[PDB]
């Protein structure tokens, strides 16, 4: 059921495996938008 | 041996790890594809695999032996 | 300047690095065709290294005799965007974090088993608990003016 | 030989005398809990010091203690 | 006699399980107190024999579990010949062998890594592979992409059938435990039927 | 280079000083074992009972403490 | 004669040391009425201890009623 899979879908091992994909995802995006970055310019 | 799932695979473990490692001797000396034997990195690469399988099969075939007993 | 370092846009040893990292990549790009991919892919490293000298050196960097960078830590003010602003960064995040989970704990324990709600997460409950880290210095202040964040000697035990 | 001893805080469960692999402990009569019973070490020349009788007690902190001693033939289990 | 009898739907197919933990276990299922629970889940999981003492409900599931082992293989063979069709220099290799290194892995450019695509020749930048799938392609006849293309898609198929096979074969219909003493017939089969044709 | 050895050295000087002081303070009791003292300095351990208590003694911390020793002193 | 110790349901506190819920508070279960009951006070906590058990006798001096 919905009610069934929702719950499934909530356990710890697969939420942290979506949530670690997401922030590795955003992290990969950042480090291709402004590579080679060793401190903090903008102020 | 028509009664304990164990048992069978104690003596299957054993045999498919003893198996392993024959094909791991006669592979080297034999070279049965072409343009192998020369390719220094592949032939290592297969006996040290195929060596290493064999030894964790035996080694299961213990374990399991035991569990029956 | 300090501490004996020179500037990396003044460096002869950086620039003796730059050159050889190019002319090592340049090497390898005379192997391929001018249009195959290969030649593109070592001429976009090329350029990004390039660019990585350029704004190293454009930063206000310090090199050391080796010309490689070096790091300054003790407080000057010409290079805050080292360490302090990136820390100040780090400290936001980890409060964020630190102070969604401990909220969570905190909510979910009123139940009659709190450790079913640890294995399986109620997604509802915590998706209105995480937009709350984005105040968490002011909340954890406030906390602890009022004696809400800790728990007296006496009462602590299994 | 090893020294074994019992505390006051016994609820007579009898799970330690059933444990023991030598027959070291018994239960005798009692007056100070519900079950009227409570154990006892009579024969600890035969004791091994195995703790399964620590490990069947079910009070907190134990009602039963085992405190190893000098060694001898049958405490060290020797069948040569 | 040596007959093929099963049971009919034996178990149905639910999600009240996947959301109940430790379901398995009688000591299990109640849930945990200590973190230690969450090891024992992990470490009990594929020992049947101490869930039941029934032999013929073991079998099944040692029999619905060798399918699924049997679609994963299937898996794994498919992405190799994909990724030999794909991401390779095989029919640059097929014309100078004995120069040219083997490469079948590309990264992609980020964070510098690029440089694993070393220069292993034929025009191509990757990662030498040692693992002989070259040789043993051209010993088959194999000369171009399009074939490892359509041996990669029939390994997928392959593996959806495997993965299918065990979901019926567990809770549709499965066999009784007669069926799987038949050792002399098993013999017969596995000798004759696989290994000789 | 020298900046991160000197603070590898700090971490051997911490390590150490965790286990043996550790050791020090829970040597007359704890939680897993309220009676230690009346066993003594050094003693094998406990049984296998309440989740097991391989090396619980004094003697056990300083015998840990010295593999930590030679690490740092390397 | 009075009934002696706490009423069920109370919420009592720990004293004994070597105790696994020292400092702890837990509800009593029931209380023995027998004179020569040396530990009559039955309490039932929340956690178990590290053999696995959640209940534990003890004796009048030994818990302390928090209101
Ligand atoms: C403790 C160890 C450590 C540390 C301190 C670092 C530090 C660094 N590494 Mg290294 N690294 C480490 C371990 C470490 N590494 C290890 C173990 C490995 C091997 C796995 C590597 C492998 C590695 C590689 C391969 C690379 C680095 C790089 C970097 C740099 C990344 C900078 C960056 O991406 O900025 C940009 C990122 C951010 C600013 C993060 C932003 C996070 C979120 C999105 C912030 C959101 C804020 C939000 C808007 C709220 C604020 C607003 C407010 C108003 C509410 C940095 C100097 C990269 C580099 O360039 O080095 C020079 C690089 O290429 N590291
Ligand atoms: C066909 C092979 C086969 C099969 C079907 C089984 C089946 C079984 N074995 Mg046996 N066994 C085998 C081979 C096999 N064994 C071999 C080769 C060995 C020798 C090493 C053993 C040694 C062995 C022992 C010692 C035991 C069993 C046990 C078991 C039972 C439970 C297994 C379980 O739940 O694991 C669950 C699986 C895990 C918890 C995960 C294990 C992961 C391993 C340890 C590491 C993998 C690392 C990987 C290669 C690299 C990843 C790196 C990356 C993540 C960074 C089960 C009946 C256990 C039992 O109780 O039997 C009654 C038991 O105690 N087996
Ligand atoms: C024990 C070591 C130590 C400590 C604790 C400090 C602490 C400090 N130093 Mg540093 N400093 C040290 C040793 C130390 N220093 C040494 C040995 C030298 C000589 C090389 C210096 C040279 C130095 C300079 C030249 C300066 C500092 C500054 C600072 C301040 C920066 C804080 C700030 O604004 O954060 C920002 C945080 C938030 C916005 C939040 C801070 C009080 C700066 C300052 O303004 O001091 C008054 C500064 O200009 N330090
Ligand atoms: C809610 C999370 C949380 C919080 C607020 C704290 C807080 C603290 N921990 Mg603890 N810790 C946690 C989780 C947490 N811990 C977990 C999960 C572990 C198991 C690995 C530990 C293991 C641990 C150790 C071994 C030690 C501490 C220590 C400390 C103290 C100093 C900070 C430190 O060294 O952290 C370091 C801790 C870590 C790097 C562990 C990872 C923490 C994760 C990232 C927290 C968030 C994960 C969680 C699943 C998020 C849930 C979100 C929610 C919305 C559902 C501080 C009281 C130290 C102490 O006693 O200081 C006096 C100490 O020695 N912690
Ligand atoms: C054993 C299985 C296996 C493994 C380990 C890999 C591993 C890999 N594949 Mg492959 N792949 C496989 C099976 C496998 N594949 C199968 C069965 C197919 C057919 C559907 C493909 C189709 C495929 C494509 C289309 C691509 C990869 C790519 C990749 C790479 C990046 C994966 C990634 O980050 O995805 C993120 C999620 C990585 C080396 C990528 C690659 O090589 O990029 C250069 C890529 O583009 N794979
Ligand atoms: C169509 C989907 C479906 C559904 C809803 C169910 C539902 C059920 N099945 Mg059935 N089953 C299915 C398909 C399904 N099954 C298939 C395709 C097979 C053949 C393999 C089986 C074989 C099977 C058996 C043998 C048993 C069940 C049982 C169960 C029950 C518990 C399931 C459970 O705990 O799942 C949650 C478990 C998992 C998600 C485990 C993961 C499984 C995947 C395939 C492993 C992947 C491994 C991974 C790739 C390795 C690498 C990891 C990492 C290192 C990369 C439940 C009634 C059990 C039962 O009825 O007990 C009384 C039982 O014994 N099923
Ligand atoms: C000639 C007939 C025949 C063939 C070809 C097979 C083949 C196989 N059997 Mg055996 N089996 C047979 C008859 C046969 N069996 C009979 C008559 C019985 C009853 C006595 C059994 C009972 C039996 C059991 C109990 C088990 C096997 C298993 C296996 C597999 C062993 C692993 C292997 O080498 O995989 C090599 C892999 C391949 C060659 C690729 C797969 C190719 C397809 C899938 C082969 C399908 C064969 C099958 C007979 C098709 C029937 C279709 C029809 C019902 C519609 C293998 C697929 C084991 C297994 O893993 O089962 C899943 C297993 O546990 N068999
Ligand atoms: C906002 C999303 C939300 O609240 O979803 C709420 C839903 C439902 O939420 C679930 O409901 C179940 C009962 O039906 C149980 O109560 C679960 O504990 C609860 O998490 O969550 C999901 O569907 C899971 C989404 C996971 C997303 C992960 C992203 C990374
Ligand atoms: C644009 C069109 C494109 C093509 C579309 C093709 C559609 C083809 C549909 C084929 C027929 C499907 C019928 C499905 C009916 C519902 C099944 C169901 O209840 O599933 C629900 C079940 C499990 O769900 C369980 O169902 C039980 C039924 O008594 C109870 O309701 C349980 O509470 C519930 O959890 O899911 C499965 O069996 C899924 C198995 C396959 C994996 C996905
Ligand atoms: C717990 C105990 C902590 C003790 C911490 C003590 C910190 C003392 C810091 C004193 C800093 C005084 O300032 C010292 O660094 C400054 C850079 O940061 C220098 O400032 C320099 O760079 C500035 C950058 O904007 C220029 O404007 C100045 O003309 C230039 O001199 C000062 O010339 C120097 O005197
Ligand atoms: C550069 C930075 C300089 C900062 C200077 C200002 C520092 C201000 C410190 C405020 C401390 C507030 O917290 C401090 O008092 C609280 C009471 O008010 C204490 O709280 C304690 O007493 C309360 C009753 O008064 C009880 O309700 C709490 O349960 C108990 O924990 C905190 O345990 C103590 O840490």
């Amino acid at each position: 059921s919905m009610r069934d899979i929702k719950t499934y879908l909530s356990v710890a091992p697969v939420l942290s495996t979506l949530w670690f994909g997401a922030l590795a995802g955003l992290l990969i995006e950042i480090n291709r938008l402004f590579p080679d970055a060793l401190s903090f310019p903008f102020f | 041996l028509t009664t304990s799932w164990h048992a069978q695979l104690s003596l299957n473990l054993a045999m498919l790890g003893s198996t392993t490692i024959v094909v791991a001797h006669h592979m080297y000396s034999m070279p049965p594809y072409p343009y192998l034997a020369t390719d220094y990195g592949t032939q290592l690469s297969l006996f040290t695999h195929h060596m290493w399988i064999g030894g964790f099969l035996i080694v299961g075939a213990a374990a399991h032996a035991a569990i029956f007993m | 300047d300090i501490a004996g370092l020179t500037p990396c846009k003044d460096s002869k040893a950086f620039a003796k690095r730059e050159k050889q990292s190019v002319k090592k990549l340049t090497s390898s790009l005379k192997k391929y065709a001018p249009d195959s991919a290969p030649a593109l892919a070592i001429q976009a490293t090329i350029d990004k290294t390039k660019r990585r000298f350029e704004n190293y050196g454009k930063f206000g960097l310090l090199c050391g005799s080796d010309g490689l960078p070096h790091l300054i830590v003790s407080g000057d003010q010409r290079h805050w965007g080292e360490f302090i602003t990136p820390g100040v960064l780090f400290l936001y995040i980890a409060g964020w974090i630190g102070w969604v989970g401990r909220s969570y704990l905190i909510a979910v324990s009123g139940e009659k088993k709190p450790a079913m709600r640890e294995i399986i997460i109620d997604v509802e409950l915590a998706s209105k608990i995480i937009p709350r880290g984005f105040i968490w210095p002011v909340a954890a202040y406030r906390e602890w003016i009022n004696g809400d964040l800790v728990v007296d000697d006496a009462d602590i035990g299994y | 030989s090893h020294s074994v001893k019992i505390y006051d805080t016994c609820i007579g469960c009898t799970q330690c005398v059933r444990a023991c692999p030598t027959d070291v402990l018994e239960m005798i009569p009692w007056d100070g809990c519900k079950a009227k019973q409570i154990a006892s070490a009579p024969r600890t020349e035969d004791c091994v010091g195995c703790k399964r009788c620590e490990s069947a007690c079910p009070t907190d902190f134990l009602s039963v203690r085992v405190y190893l001693g000098p060694e001898t033939t049958r405490s060290m289990a020797l069948s040569y | 006699e040596v007959k093929i009898v099963v049971d009919r739907d034996p178990v149905k197919t639910s999600f009240e399980e996947w959301a109940r933990p430790g379901h398995f276990s009688r000591t299990l299922a109640k849930g945990p107190d200590t973190t230690t629970w969450i090891w024992n889940l992990h470490a009990d999981a594929h020992d049947f024999d101490s869930h039941t003492g029934d032999l013929e409900e073991i079998s099944r599931k040692v029999f619905s579990a060798h399918f699924g082992q049997l679609s994963i293989i299937f898996l794994w063979l498919s992405g190799m010949y994909f990724h030999g069709a794909r991401f390779s220099n095989y029919e640059a290799w097929l014309s100078d062998p004995t120069h040219i290194g083997p490469s079948a892995q590309v990264v992609w450019p980020i964070v510098g890594q690029e440089i694993l695509n070393g220069d292993v020749g034929g025009g191509f930048r990757g990662i030498q592979i040692t693992s002989g799938f070259f040789q043993l392609w051209r010993a088959s006849g194999i000369t171009s992409e399009l074939q490892l293309y359509c041996t990669a898609i029939g390994a997928l198929i392959f593996a959806a059938l495997m993965l299918f096979a065990g979901w019926f074969h567990y809770h549709k219909a499965a066999p009784k435990l007669a069926w799987f003493q038949d050792v002399e017939s098993m013999l017969n089969h596995h000798l004759a039927g696989l290994l000789g044709l | 280079g020298d900046f991160l050895v000197h603070h590898a050295i700090a971490l051997g000087l911490h390590t150490t000083t965790l286990i043996l002081v550790k050791g020090a303070l829970d040597a007359r009791g704890s939680k897993l074992m309220p009676d230690k003292k009346d066993f003594g300095y050094s003693f094998p351990c406990d049984g296998p009972g309440r989740g097991g208590t391989c090396d619980i003694s004094a003697w056990d911390a300083f015998y840990l403490a010295v593999f930590w020793m030679l690490n740092t002193i390397g | 004669p009075p009934p002696i110790g706490p009423k069920r349901g109370t919420k009592v506190k720990i004293l004994r040391r070597e105790s696994y819920w020292y400092n702890g508070t837990g509800s009593v279960v029931t209380v023995d009425q027998d004179p020569n009951t040396r530990y009559p006070v039955v309490v039932r906590f929340a956690k178990v201890n590290y053999a696995g058990v959640s209940t534990n006798n003890y004796a009048l001096d030994e818990i302390k009623e928090v209101v």
